[PDB]
This record gives structure tokens, sequence and C-alpha cells, in this order.
């Protein structure tokens, strides 16, 4: 255990290959094949962790408390918003349905099971600006007992190639470790835009980060209790590949009233 | 249209009663459905509606 | 023995530099394979005496040895871009059953 | 309407069980022999009509239902033109080629018509056969709860009882709530 | 190696191959004695290995971009910073064209080698890789287009003597105008089946691209690969598709297309001077096309395709129907040769219908029947005419 030394380069670990052998995804960028250290606790080698690595030889070395990597943080009470479902007028059948496809499935999955329905696993408030969309999320996060990651669409594309599926997988495994959870992604049509442009280096990592999005999404099994909530002005400027069974199925329509 | 192109014209018509009768037993076998349910009554009330 | 032996070895091949995953878009030759390391640029690796150059096909990821990019390993998910289309896309399945009317 | 049928009759074995018990009253006794014959002669129970006569009743009574050969034979010459029929529809559907749906299905027909009759063995290879298709885990789920329902007509629980852990180990690959719950009932 | 004569076993064949063993065991034992009198420590097989140690592994991938003072050369990796590359003596000096795949070394970064691009990523698809199916056989009638399209595309290139001693250039293009379904594109198949060019087809809508940039590029690529595997047979077909549909898609709109147009009939004709790349266009809609594409010069033998004639449509009916099993019920002389209007594709399309049915009977001879049930509906499913009422 001297490997283990305090200069280190957090990595996220990617497939298992062999008993010894891992292809972990070094910060600097890119893609290693690495000898996995024989003491680590092998049954934590979950897929998109956050493992560490050494320096010059990226020889996997020691795992983490897979909710320390997260650059974005669980909404703790400095920041819980101070609006009520009381104070949030209208909006009745609204309130509903995003109670009835938030709450309910969060606090009772076994009922969902029993009945028979499908639970959803992603909604799609939309509708004109200026109509409650970001403030009925809002009210939800005052009351909610689960966690409320909350993450801001752009925030995500940063100049270093690379900080963008990264970050994505950091902030679904971060949302799967304090299950229940919720993620609300917010402004999601300046990231899963249709038309696009395989020539330039904007377009070509903006894809990466949809793409991550999308499989991450799809990996959600019928555990693990975390539901995604994403907020758009413009419902027609989105990839239709986030609108099939699977992914997000419920559609909350606001409406200028 | 031309002919030699694309072959066969197939018509799927909106569901008559009798096929929505069939798809609502069809897509009603994934839930717990008490007993004696007259799903006929509900699909001829079901005017329009398709698939 | 022969744990404790592996274990006090284990130490020295950890500071051995690592393998980047590579990706065989092209065979060359008998000896020459064109692989395209992620996610910079293609190199033109050499293969060990074990892997063969007739085994590898397009889109199969490989292993090479971050000293001199030399071939030493063969990996098993492949690309195939084809069911990243119909993954994407996420069209259900059915059956004659399924379908009523 | 869908329906898997009422075959096998299960008033045939109640009434039949109710017959070979002499605890129970006389009336009661004749009201089941008069309904067991009149069943038999209706729905062809020409095997179960050798089966009762020759075990069951007269294994422990039994005047009512006596082993009457020529109705043997008769029921069992159009039991077995029956069956010839059968066979001549899936011969045909072989020879046309058909579907694979269709000759599951015709495989059903085959084994749902040995089960009405009585005889577990040739029911049991028939749909066994049958299974050996790719159709739909419904299709499936509802033929091996026929054979289940075969166990529990013969009064065979360990037959019911391999039938119905079968049912329980392919139903995780079903979960239509419905066909659960036909197995649901069964296992009660 | 050569082709071998005859096909069966014959004494004077076996002598042919006797002839082959023994030329090839004489260049053997040639070689043999040269690199044995060569000295073998700067000869033989030596020099691999000092190629091979002087090339370094591995060898990177880059583009070239000059090739100022030659022996001297700048080269752009995606990654490196655009090295001063020096290039060296096993490389050939005539294949860094600006803008190939070099093979810089590792460490030094010299070019070491050229790597051809032999990727063809989309061309795979257009290059005609298998014969379609159908001779001139095929074709029913049409014997003066068939003549027409022989001389003026498959003569120049098969049988050149005649066009050299006439002293005349071969006419550079043909466009096959004419009513929709009557042989148009089965022509070209024909063409395509006997044919020693290669035979790059392409659809007018895959040049209304999306982009303001790729309306030109497209067109310019299709004609240089054209030119590089000379001869070309490059088949542009439905070439009205550019000036009519106006699709969403395109950004441009008329505007782009106009350029696409513009650099279509530049290429075709070109200060470029191109060499044997024919061209052969088709379309339903002669009219709607803009005459700097139809000038002569550009395409000079301008076929005309018509509707067949009773005994057209009856030879015609003769050839489709040659692979049926026939019942002898069916009369071919009455069946479709009423003289009540048909089309090149009716024709097969009742044809087609009729097997259809018949499978659905599951008969595996054909029924009269069948083949009036299938005339009555091809004749229902078909927009009759509009023109034919200012004249009825
Ligand atoms: N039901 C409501 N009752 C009271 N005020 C409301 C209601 N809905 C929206 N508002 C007003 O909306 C403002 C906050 O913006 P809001 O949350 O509605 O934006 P939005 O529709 O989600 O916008 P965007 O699509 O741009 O994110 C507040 O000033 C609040 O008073
Ligand atoms: N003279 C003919 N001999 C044999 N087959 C013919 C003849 N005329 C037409 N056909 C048949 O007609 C079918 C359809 O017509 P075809 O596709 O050749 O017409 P086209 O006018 O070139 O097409 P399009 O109008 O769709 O661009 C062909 O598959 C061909 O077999
Ligand atoms: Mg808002
Ligand atoms: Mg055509």
């Amino acid at each position: 255990k001297r490997i283990q030394s305090v200069p280190l380069v957090i990595g996220q670990f990617l497939e298992p290959i062999d008993q010894n052998t891992g292809i972990v995804s070094s910060t600097t960028g890119m893609s290693y094949v690495v000898r996995i250290l024989s003491t680590l606790d092998r049954e934590l080698l979950k897929p998109s962790m956050s493992v560490a690595l050494h320096r010059h030889s990226n020889a996997l070395v020691d795992i983490l408390p897979p909710d320390s990597d997260s650059s974005i943080s669980v909404m703790g009470e400095n920041e819980k918003p101070d609006v009520t479902y009381a104070d949030v007028g209208g909006l009745d059948m609204q309130k509903q349905e995003i109670r009835e496809a938030v709450e309910l499935p969060l606090v009772q999955a076994d009922l969902y099971e029993q009945i028979g329905i499908d639970p959803p696993r992603g909604v799609l408030l939309y509708g004109p600006p200026g109509t409650g969309k970001t403030m009925l999320v809002k009210a939800v996060a005052n009351s909610t007992k689960a966690a409320f990651i909350r993450v801001n669409g752009s925030e995500f594309v940063h100049k270093y190639l690379g900080e963008g599926p990264r970050m994505v997988r950091d902030v679904f495994r971060l949302a799967r470790e304090n299950a229940p959870s919720i993620i609300f992604i917010d402004e999601v049509d300046s990231i899963a835009t249709k038309r696009f442009d395989a020539q330039t280096g904007s377009d070509r990592e903006v894809q990466r980060i949809l793409i991550e999005l999308l499989t991450q999404m799809d990996g959600f099994d019928q555990s693990t209790n975390v539901k995604v909530i994403m907020a758009t002005n413009r419902a027609d400027t989105l990839d239709p590949a986030l609108l099939r069974p699977g992914r997000l199925d419920r559609k909350i329509e606001f409406p200028s009233l | 249209l031309r002919p030699g192109r694309i072959d066969r014209k197939i018509e799927f018509p909106p569901p008559s009663v009798a096929a929505r009768a069939e798809i609502l037993r069809i897509h009603s076998r994934k839930m717990n459905l008490t007993r004696g349910i007259n799903l006929r009554k509900v699909a001829e009330k079901m005017n329009g509606c398709s698939g | 023995n022969d744990k404790v032996r592996f274990i006090k070895d284990e130490l020295r091949l950890l500071q051995e530099p690592g393998s980047y995953v590579g990706e065989v878009i092209k065979i060359v030759s008998d000896k020459k394979v064109l692989v395209k390391v992620q996610p910079e640029g293609k190199y033109i690796v050499d293969v060990a005496k074990d892997i063969n150059v007739k085994d590898l096909k397009a889109s199969q990821r490989v292993c090479l040895r971050s000293d001199s990019y030399m071939l030493h390993k063969v990996l098993e998910n492949k690309a195939d871009p084809l069911v990243s289309l119909m993954m994407v896309e996420k069209v259900p399945d059915s059956t004659y059953d399924m379908v009523g009317g | 309407d869908p329906t898997v049928n009422r075959v096998p009759n299960y008033e045939v074995s109640e009434k039949a069980f109710l017959l070979t018990q002499s605890k129970v009253s006389i009336e009661q006794r004749k009201e089941a022999a008069e309904f067991v014959l009149a069943k038999i002669k209706e729905e062809e129970m020409a095997p179960y009509y050798k089966y009762l006569c020759e075990e069951y009743l007269v294994n422990n009574l039994n005047e009512w239902i006596k082993f009457d050969q020529e109705l043997y034979n008769e029921l069992c010459k159009k039991n077995e033109s029956k069956i010839k029929e059968l066979n001549e529809k899936i011969q045909k559907l072989e020879e046309d080629d058909e579907g694979e749906l269709e000759q599951a299905q015709a495989w059903i027909n085959l084994g749902e018509y040995y089960a009405q009759i009585g005889d577990k063995d040739n029911a049991e290879k028939t749909l066994g056969k049958s299974l050996s298709k790719a159709i739909s885990t419904g299709a499936k789920i509802d033929v091996m709860l026929t054979i289940a329902r075969l166990g529990f007509f013969y009064n065979d629980q360990l037959y019911v009882k391999e039938k119905l852990e079968a049912v329980n180990s392919m139903i995780e690959k079903g979960g239509d709530w419905e066909r659960r719950n036909r197995y649901k009932t069964y296992y009660g | 190696l050569p082709n071998i004569y005859p096909s069966t076993r014959c004494k004077l064949k076996l002598l042919r191959m006797e002839r082959i063993k023994d030329h090839l065991l004489l260049e053997e034992e040639f070689v043999s004695n040269s690199e044995i009198l060569k000295p073998f420590e700067k000869k033989q097989e030596e020099e691999k290995k000092q190629l091979e140690e002087i090339r370094g592994n591995p060898l990177s991938i880059g583009t070239l971009e000059e090739i100022i003072d030659d022996d001297h050369a700048i080269v752009t990796s995606p990654t490196m910073p655009d090295y001063y590359v020096s290039i060296l003596s096993f490389v050939d000096k005539e294949l860094l064209e600006p803008g190939c795949s070099v093979l810089l070394h590792h460490k030094t970064m010299s070019i070491v080698g050229v790597l051809q691009d032999d990727a063809d990523p989309m061309v795979s698809v257009m290059k005609m890789d298998k014969s379609p199916t159908e001779s001139y056989s095929d074709i029913g009638g049409l014997e003066s287009q068939i003549q027409e399209i022989k001389e003026s595309v498959e003569l120049p290139l098969t049988h050149p003597e005649l066009y050299e001693e006439m002293g005349i250039k071969p006419p550079k293009g043909v466009i096959l105008y004419g009513a929709p379904g009557t042989g148009k594109t089965l022509l070209a198949k024909a063409v395509a089946n006997q044919t020693s060019a290669t035979f790059l087809r392409i659809v007018g809508s895959e040049l209304i691209q999306k982009y303001l940039g790729d309306g030109p590029r497209l067109c310019r690529q299709i004609f240089k690969v054209a030119g590089e595997n000379a001869p070309s047979i490059v088949f542009i077909d439905e070439i009205d598709a550019i000036g009519t549909k106006r699709y969403d898609s395109n950004s441009g709109g008329e505007r782009e297309i106009q350029r696409t147009m513009l650099e279509l009939l530049n290429q075709l004709d070109g200060f470029d001077d191109r060499g044997d790349v024919k061209v052969i266009m088709a379309t339903n809609k002669i009219e709607t096309l803009d005459p700097a594409l139809i000038r002569p010069g550009r395409i000079d033998r301008k076929i005309l395709f018509e509707n067949p004639d009773l005994s057209t449509k009856k030879k015609i009916l003769g050839i489709h129907t040659s692979k049926m099993n026939l019942s002898e019920d069916v009369n071919l002389e009455t069946l479709v040769t009423t003289k009540d209007d048909l089309s090149g594709a009716d024709i097969q399309a009742m044809c087609t219908e009729a097997g259809l049915l018949a499978l659905r009977e599951r008969r595996m001879q054909v029924t009269a029947e069948d083949f009036k049930q299938a005339k009555e509906r091809v004749m229902k499913n078909k927009v009759e005419e509009n023109l034919e009422g200012l004249y009825l």
C-alpha cells in the first residue's frame, strides 16, 4: 500500500475486462487499460465509479466514496427554495400530475408494481414561457424528502473536452447513491437540439453529452427510484430520441391560462 | 404510386367496436383486474378513439 | 507461496505504465495494423507474436502498450454502430400476439 | 370473448369423487351418477368412462356406473375419428407450410381434445411438443396451465405441483397480471 | 499469371502450363543467382531490415499541406503543432499530393511513407460492384434507342477504332427523356450489365443537400471520383429533382440549388478538360430543365422514349412472361395485347400482381382468371391522363 501516495489522478471506471485489469478514463482525457491493485474491494468497482489512479502509470490504486468526485452537489438547506404548494396558485391538474408522477412513485413503488402500471422515469414540463414550469418544481423541492440534485443545462458544456459525459455520469451516480432523488436538468433545449453539425467541435461535444445522458437514463432499472425532470420553453426544438418509453414519457403541458 | 415501384397499399382503418374491444382486452392483460369487467361495454362506449 | 510471490511482485508491475485502448479501423499488412486510439488520432501499430493479423477485424477494440505502441491484446465488446442507432431510437418489441383487430 | 375453454370439465371429477364416497347421502350419489352418465354420453368421456369404471369406483356402490363395453367402443371410435381429423388438419397445415403460430395452434387443438377425453399421456406429449415452438409466453402459460388443470382433473396432486412450479419458474419471463392471477388461483 | 486455354483436358494445355513452370523456375533461378552475386550486407533482404529500423515504430498519421523545398514539408497532424517534417528517400515523391495521409515517424517525425486513402466511405455505395441482371435481350423493342445508346456510350469504349479512323470525338452525353415508366431506367441497367467501365449512379435528389457549402462539394467529389476511375458512365438520374420539389431541409432554398446546378453545368463541360467520363441522365420532365444542361456539347444525342405500341406491348408480354409457370389456358395473344392503352410498367406490374395472387392460393401454376384479375387490378390503379381531353 505504497502506491497510494498523495499525488493522485481521479478516474472513472468503465468496464471490468479481467480480474486484475480494467478500462479507466483518467480526468486528463484519454482512456487506459490498467492493472487493478489486489487489495481493493473488487465488489465496489461499479461502472462509472470514481476510482483513483497513480500519477505516472495510471494503475488503479484506490476506490473513493462515490459521492466525492461530484462537482454538482445535492441541494442542502442554504439553497432550499422558499415557495410552497399553497403559494403556487392554480395549475391544479399540473400539480396532481407532477405529484403522481414524481412524489408517489418515490414513496410507494410497491403499489405501482402490484397494480401493473409502469412507473414513470422522466417528466418533460413544457409550455409557453412564463407559466410556472420552474416554480412548480421549485415548490416540489420545498416539500420533498428526497435529494434534489439540481443541474442547470448549459452548465454541462465546458472547453475541456471530456468534462461533459464525465460529469453527466458523475451526476447520475450521485443521484443513484442518494436514492430517492430527483434530477432537475433545466432548459434542456440547449443540449438536446434536433439539428446537428458533424464537422464542428461545438456540436460534436454536445452530442457526446446527450448520448451519455440517454445511455444513463436507459440504464435505469426497475429499482433505484430516481426520477428525472426537465423543463423547456420550446418543445419542438427537442431530439425525438428523448420521447420514447423507458425515457421521458409523461409530458406535462403547462398552458397559457 | 407508379406501378413497378412500391407494391402493396395496405389499409389500417380506424378500429371498429370489435377491434377496439380486442385492443382493450390485449392491453388490459397487464394490470390487476377485478373479476367480470365488461370490456365490450367500455369499447362500445369508446367511439372515435383509435389504437 | 505462489500467492505471496505474486503479491510481492505486484508492486513492481503497478509502476509499469498502462496501455491505451485502441480501435482497429483498417488492417494494413501482415505486420502493421492501422489503429485509431481515442481521443487524439490514429497510428500504425505493430502486432505482437501472439495475436494473428488475420484474427483482427474492423471495429475490434484493442490495447497498445504505452511505451511504444505495440498490439498486445484483443477486447470483446466491439463497437457495431448499428446497435447504437437501434438503441437510441428505442423501438419497443412486439409479436403477432400483441397486435389485435 | 376469450376463454381457455372448460376442458377438462371439472364437474366430471367433482361428481366422480362425490359418487365414490359412502359417507355422502345416497340421493346426492345418484344425482352425481346421473350427471356423470349424461356428461359421458354428451362430451364423450369414453377413456374417462373406462378409467372410472375400472379404477376409482370399483377400486374400493358402483352399480350405477357399470362398465359397458359397447358404449366404451362406440364413443372410443368417435373419439379416434376426431383425433384422425385433427391429425389431418395438422398434416395439411404442415403440407401447406403455414405460419408456425398456426402449427402451434394445431398442436394445442390436438392436446386439448386429448384432454377433452381424459388421456393424460398423449395430451402431455402433444402439449410438450407444442411448447417446442417459439410462441408467445402467454400461449405457453395457457398451455402449461392446461396440463396443470389436467393434473387437477385426475386428482394427481404431484402432477399439479410439478406443473405449477414450472409455471412459477417461467412466470418471471412474462408479467401479465391476469396470467399471474390465474396461476395464483391454481396454486392456491 | 496468364489465362489458360483450353477449358477441357488436352496435351497442349499441359504443355502450356509446362511452359509456365519452366519460365517461373527460370525467373526464380535468375533471382537466386542475382541475389547470391550481390553483396548481402547491403542487398538481398537486409534492405527490409534497414527500412524497418529507420522507419521506427509506431508510424503516426498526419496530413500533408505543402512540398516546399522538396526533402522538406509542412505536415499537419490533428493534434501536433504542424511540424516542419523532412521527406525521406523511401517515400515516393510522386504520390505526395497536398492533402494526402503521410506516415510520420514517431519521435523524429520524418515522412516515411504515404498512406493511400483506399477508404471510399461513400463512393463504395456509388461504385457499381456487381452487374445488376438484365442484358439487352430483356428489353422488348426500343431497337432505335438501343442502337443510339450503344453507338454513343458502348462503341467509344469497347471499339474506338471506328471513331478514331472516322476522325470524330464520340458524342459526349446522352439524356433519356420520355414518359414515366417506359424503360428509361432499364436501358441504364442494360448498359451497366455489359460494361468495361465504372458505373457511378447518382440521383438528382442527393444533390439537394441541407448545408450551403455541400451543394457543389458533392458534385465535385462525384466527378473527381469518376475521373480518377476512368472511364466512367455516371448516371445522374431524376435530374429534374433539382428544379422542382423545393425541399424544406435545403437551407439555401432556390439560390443554393442554382449554385449546385451551375457547378454541375461546369463539371460536365469544364475548363479542366476531363477525360473519358460519359454522362447519361434520364428524366420524366425535360421541360423543367435549364437549357444550359441540355445544350449540345454537354449532352449531344437526346434520345426520346415513347410508350410502347401494340407489337411492342406483345413483345414485352412475351419477354416478361417467359419465366412463367403458365397453364395453357392463358392465351398471350389476347392477354394484355388489347389495344386499350398500356405502358412498359403496367405489363410487368400485372404479371407481379398475378404471381402474388397465385402464391396466395398456393397454386404453383398461373390461371387465366388470375391474370385477368391482375389486369383489371392494374387498370383501376392507374392515373389515366390529363391532356387527352384536349384532343378527345
Ligand atoms: N401559478 C402561479 N401563481 C403565481 N405566480 C405564478 C404562477 N406561475 C408563475 N408565476 C409567476 O412566475 C414567475 C416565476 O417564473 P416561472 O417559474 O413562472 O417561469 P417559467 O414559466 O418556468 O419560465 P421559463 O420557461 O423561462 O423557465 C413569478 O414572478 C411568479 O409570480
Ligand atoms: N421495353 C421493355 N422491355 C422490358 N421491360 C420493360 C420495358 N419497358 C418497361 N419495362 C419494365 O418496366 C419496369 C418499370 O419501368 P422503368 O423503371 O424502367 O421506367 P423509368 O421510366 O425508367 O422509371 P421512372 O419513371 O420511375 O424514373 C422495369 O422494371 C422494366 O422491367
Ligand atoms: Mg421558468
Ligand atoms: Mg426511371
